């Protein structure tokens, strides 16, 4: 099989900025090369084939070259539609083989988290569980840290962090963050925290509730 | 041919020499070759939805082949100029042929660097189909023959071609040809390939233009003495009663003078105008344009069948497809505005052939009687017709040379429609590719096909030189013929010349008719 | 990024059984042109092509997976389907359908894509719990809710919310496996006037064992 | 840095429309030698060559632009034009025309340049707003004052400054976009001895909305 | 179209120093060169042509060199005037393609910036907003920080910072930096604060003034 490899695994962009991915074969390919594009929880879109022609309907702002081993993908002026991995494909021989991709993250200015904290339902202690969650919503950038601490010691057991993908409006993004212990060890302390440390500061936001305010 | 490594396989000739009834015409240039397909042979055909007049299915081969045969590859401007000045005609006669000096280079892609480096063993492998196995290719206004300007180097086209199809798909009947079926000749350095041709006596190319013209032929001075229908009515005191009269043809009778040849046939192409305003606005390009269709594909009529593109006074016209049009030096492939390109005109045709935008003439619909009107409609399509005769597309320099007559149970009169000379047996179709290079395998044996090999391409020289027969003038004309001339007055560029980067540069099509024979 | 066709097919599928799925074309008629083909990814992110069948019914394979691959046609309805015996976790991906204009280029239009989960481990409904603000303080302008949706296995729940306001924003965020088991959570934030006043209920349907669990805030 | 020419046209134009430019030179002939190019420059900073019309009249144009270009000539004016059809956003840039030292060398005399900017985005005027001090104490030996000119968009504003002291020190800081529309400020330091005394004023002009406003500080 | 690369991007310097800056082409272009400067917001000027010859008028302290693919410009003693962004130009072939550019910032001491805060004006609060501005004028080294704080908090969103180009006398930079709130929320606060942060000193340069002194 020909083996296609995809230069950078990751891009940042935002809408206006200009593009560009690179593809190589590990054979000589004679341009039967095709570019798609894959957005988040979506299908893939044909973009280019036959290394420069652009498929109907396609913006002009796209374009390929390439010939023999090296292709290159390029977007002159990013729009927000834009947002998404792309994957080059050759054709030339059986199997078709794809790429790795590149995932070009279109979104951004600095933005603090809106944090929240919420104790465990009636539901789930009722089950013998203990479930803390915090959301971390609409931030940037990605990088941020939640420190869990019960009776204000730290807790590092027992933690699941979600991110999202970058909103394809405003660009931001949100994490959740879950700590789990037993209803048991739950009950054996009053205040939970959560500090959210992020580079749109120096001190932590901090949330937190007693266990006995009910 | 043979020899070594340090040891010129030929040298370089270029001439061109005149010698009253012949003149030949040498020409050698530098040329490059890659390896297409990498190396295999691919069936290719028409894209599954496209519409069905665009279908096909046929295969692209790993060889490449060469070819000259565009005018220019010969002649250069001068030299065409002093033919085309002084000849009633001319024509072909003998080709010889030779490649040489060949040299196989491997270039190496590490990493970020690039390494040409000379592969002195490995070969490039030549053979001409001189029996006509192959779907001879060239004659197709194909565009990968020779530069015009010498010091010009190139490279060679990829041989392809077309079988029978269904429509995107293959029919059975089709056939695939291989081109390893063959006994190719391997060439290394110090090794070269000629061949030698011999044409078959075809018609010398009319290069003259006309001075009578069927219509007026006969002589002024004398009226006939056959009769024709002057009238049909006449004057009764108030009323006209039918009283056929006729009268015998003088010269200010003429249109109705008896003759004996007809103008050539006609095929009614639509009529634009090199003047934007006049052209009706939409598209029309192909659903106006004239064609013809096979297998229920309607393809188009190009270089529709031999005839004059403007009646006089109206060089600002001409047929949606009859006529050549070449590209200015530089113009893009699609859709390029009418400034980027040179269209030929054939006004001297005139004189005998039909004016493609207009019909033929017009023959009577109904019989007539007293109560009953005389009935006639015009004729936008007629085949040939005894006493028709007629003048064949002229040539110019950069046009087809030739191309070959299809093997067929009938033929009508070849001269190839794109113009040039119809051959029966054509100068063969030669070609060429690069013997692979299997790059390291496996210490462990594998049947597989072998996959990886040894990027390289080769280059080296090719000459051609062709004899050409003349026919020179000879008219008692007293008065001056039309030459063709260079115009007199300062120009930021010569014509025919490299600009101030080196690009050289056809300004004009150049035509083949100025010396004028009378009809 | 964006397309058309649709495929349908089990969400999931125990090891050894056979994969079968379907993929329905509108807009296009499977005879007459292009080759229709299967690809899937693999959860992590690429790309693999399985193998297409022709306008004509003519069928090619990847090598890799051909033993077990099988694409049929039923013009009549207008679908092809897709059969891989011998399942494995390996297979586990979104499996997609598309056409491929041919002759000389690819993959025109492409499916939506559904995701098969190969496992025995045990399809396990989550158990979905509402996370309603814990504090001292009323809210301000406006409030976060959430729904925390924990240890299901095969993956791909879906959380809907219904609310006062025609207007509020919604976070879904990506489910994680820990211990063999997923958990995934969302959030919407609305106008404080708009929830202890009217009502707000995450719905979270779980396909792969018939669920539907609808949870109010408060 | 330094030259002569100079260049005129439209500030603003929309899309798909024709954008025509005018050189107007002095101190020299059209005719009678050197050839007279347009180059143009976008703003992050290339600098890209559009193509020339001869002394003779004769023209060569880049091949990218080639098809929707045409420079023409008025030799009683002693001036060259540039027309760009179908234009796009690409195109928004600042056009140059430059005469060319010719046979053996190039571009001898350029011109200020003109911006175009290509947008339906539609034209905004600025808002114009004084900077005068925010404090509980008097200035000391001189103040700074200035004006925030906000959310226009065709590019290229004009603050000119107006005070009664005949020497000051005034800093125009660039246009930056965000959220689609610019906004660019200007400051300027007087005597403290003749400001509130003697009236500043900022006078800005947007071009591409026909607008002027002039704010007094204080 | 030949391609033509330009060295260093940029390059500091300051009058008197001697400054060589590179271009090379993707063939051989024959001498075919030449160098332009261009000043800020101004035109660009002929200095070299025929890869070595000066152009009337030019000074001799500029000069330049190269055959082939390489060519170098070089200025001995920088001037003044000299500050600007220099372009090689190719003639040998159409098109005519140049270089990147590589800008000389000809300006020097490090200065501590002077700054001054400003509150929204009547006329933008009328209209609902709120932009409070500060200038941070006539400093060196080129970098700074702006820290916006309301009622002792940092505020990061709603910022624009522009710097002005090096000063073509005095060689130092200036900036401004603009926090845009509703005025609504403007309202909700009365101290507003810009501290700017500079390599002259440790403590930041601090302004502020109180929305109720008025």
């Amino acid at each position: 099989d020909i083996q296609m490899t995809q230069s950078s695994s990751s891009f940042s962009v935002s809408l206006g900025d200009r593009v560009t991915i690179t593809c190589k074969a590990s054979e000589d390919i004679h341009n039967r090369l095709a570019w798609y594009k894959q957005k988040p929880g979506n299908a893939p879109r044909l973009l280019i084939s036959g290394a420069t022609s652009l498929e109907t309907g396609v913006p002009s702002r796209f374009s390929g070259s390439g010939s023999g081993k090296d292709y290159t993908l390029s977007i002159t002026s990013l729009q927000n539609e834009d947002v998404a991995t792309y994957y080059c494909q050759q054709y030339w021989i059986g199997p078709f083989t794809f790429g790795s991709g590149t995932n070009l993250e279109i979104k951004r200015a600095d933005a603090a988290p809106t944090v929240s904290i919420f104790p465990p339902s009636s539901e789930q202690l009722t089950s013998g569980g203990a479930s803390v969650v915090c959301f971390l919503n609409n931030f940037y950038p990605k990088d941020i840290n939640v420190k869990w601490k019960i009776d204000g010691s730290e807790r590092q057991n027992g933690v699941l962090n979600s991110w999202t993908d970058q909103d394809s409006k405003d660009s931001t993004y949100s994490m959740s963050s879950t700590l789990t212990l037993t209803k048991d060890e739950y009950e054996r302390h009053n205040s939970y925290t959560c500090e959210a440390t992020h580079k749109t500061s120096t001190s932590p936001i901090v949330k937190s509730f007693n266990r006995n305010e009910c | 041919g043979a020899d070594g490594v340090g040891n010129s396989s030929g040298n370089w000739h270029c001439d061109s020499t005149w010698m009253g009834d012949r003149v030949i015409t040498t020409s050698t240039r530098t040329w490059a070759l890659p390896t297409y397909n990498n190396h295999l042979y691919k069936q290719i055909s028409s894209q599954s939805g496209a519409s069905n007049d665009n279908h096909y299915f046929g295969y692209s081969t790993p060889w490449g082949y060469f070819d000259f045969n565009r005018f220019h590859c010969h002649f250069s401007p001068r030299d065409w100029q002093r033919l085309i000045n002084n000849n009633w005609g001319f024509r072909p006669k003998r080709l010889n042929f030779k490649l040489f000096n060949i040299q196989v280079k491997e270039v190496t892609q590490n990493d970020g660097t690039t390494t040409i480096a000379n592969n002195l063993t490995s070969t490039v492998q030549v053979f001409t189909d001189s029996e006509y196995q192959l779907p001879y290719v060239l004659g197709s206004a194909h565009q990968g023959c020779l530069p015009p300007f010498p010091a010009d180097v190139f490279m060679v086209p990829q041989y392809g071609y077309l079988t029978l199809n269904n429509g995107s798909q293959a029919v059975g009947r089709s056939s695939f040809y291989c081109l390893e079926y063959f006994p190719s000749q391997m060439l290394r350095t110090g090794n070269n390939f000629t061949f030698s041709y011999t044409f078959e006596d075809v018609p010398f190319h009319s290069s003259y233009a006309h001075s009578q013209s069927l219509d007026r032929l006969m002589n002024p001075l004398i009226d006939q003495y056959l009769y024709y229908l002057s009238r049909t009515n006449t004057p009764s005191g108030t009323t006209t009663q039918s009283r056929l009269q006729f009268s015998q043809a003088g010269a200010s009778d003429i249109r109705d003078q008896s003759r004996n040849w007809l103008p050539g046939p006609c095929y009614r192409q639509q009529r634009v105008s090199k003047t934007s305003a006049d052209n009706n606005n939409s598209e029309y390009s192909w659903t106006g344009a004239t064609k013809y269709h096979l297998n229920g594909r309607d393809s188009l009529v190009n270089p529709g069948p031999a005839m004059a593109s403007h009646k006089d006074d109206e060089e600002k016209f001409f047929p949606q497809s009859g006529v050549l049009i070449f590209g200015k030096q530089g113009s893009e492939k699609t859709n390029v505005d009418i400034e980027k390109v040179m269209i030929t005109d054939e006004e001297e045709i005139r004189t005998t052939n039909p004016v493609a935008t207009e019909q033929y003439g017009s023959v009577s619909t109904n019989l007539q009687r007293g109560n009953r009107q005389a009935a006639t409609a015009d004729v936008n399509t007629q085949g040939v017709l005894p006493g028709m005769v007629w003048q064949d597309r002229d040539v110019y320099l950069q046009g087809p040379i030739w191309a070959k007559i299809p093997h067929t149970d009938g033929h009508f009169h070849p001269s190839p429609l794109m113009g040039g000379f119809g051959l029966k047996h054509p100068p063969p179709q030669i070609l060429i590719k690069n013997t692979p290079v299997p790059a390291n395998p496996s210490t462990t044996f594998s049947a597989a096909k072998f996959a990886s090999f040894i990027t390289q391409y080769s280059t080296g020289q090719v000459s051609v030189e062709i004899e050409w027969e003349l026919q020179k003038e000879n008219s008692k004309r007293w008065n001056p013929e039309i030459q063709y001339t260079s115009n007199y007055n300062k120009s930021v560029n010569v014509d025919f010349t490299v600009d101030t980067n080196g690009v050289y540069s056809e300004p004009r099509p150049i035509g083949t008719r100025y010396l004028t024979r009378n009809l | 990024s964006d397309v058309q066709l649709q495929e349908s097919g089990p969400d999931l599928v125990k090891p050894s059984q056979s994969l079968s799925l379907t993929c329905t074309v509108t807009g296009y008629s499977i005879t007459s042109g292009y080759t229709w083909h299967w690809i899937r990814q693999f959860p992590g992110n690429k790309q693999e092509w399985m193998g297409y069948i022709h306008f004509s019914g003519y069928t090619n394979y990847n090598p890799s997976l051909k033993s077990r691959v099988s694409i049929t046609r039923d013009t009549s309805k207008n679908q092809f389907f897709l059969h891989l015996n011998s399942v494995t976790t390996e297979d586990t991906a979104t499996y997609y359908c598309a056409r491929g204009d041919y002759g000389y280029e690819w993959f025109t239009y492409w499916g939506q894509g559904t995701l098969v989960t190969v496992s025995a481990a045990k399809t396990t409904p989550p158990s979905v719990y509402p996370l309603a603000p814990g504090c001292g303080d009323t809210t301000g302008s406006s409030v976060t809710l959430g729904c925390l949706v924990k240890g299901y296995f095969p993956e791909s729940v879906t959380v809907t919310w219904n609310s006062g306001s025609l207007s509020s924003s919604v976070h879904t965020f990506p489910a994680l496996l820990q211990s063999g088991l997923y958990t995934m959570s969302s959030s919407v934030t609305v106008p404080s006037s708009t929830w202890p006043s009217q009502t707000v209920t995450c719905s979270v349907a779980h396909p792969a064992s018939s669920t539907t669990v609808d949870k109010k805030l408060e």
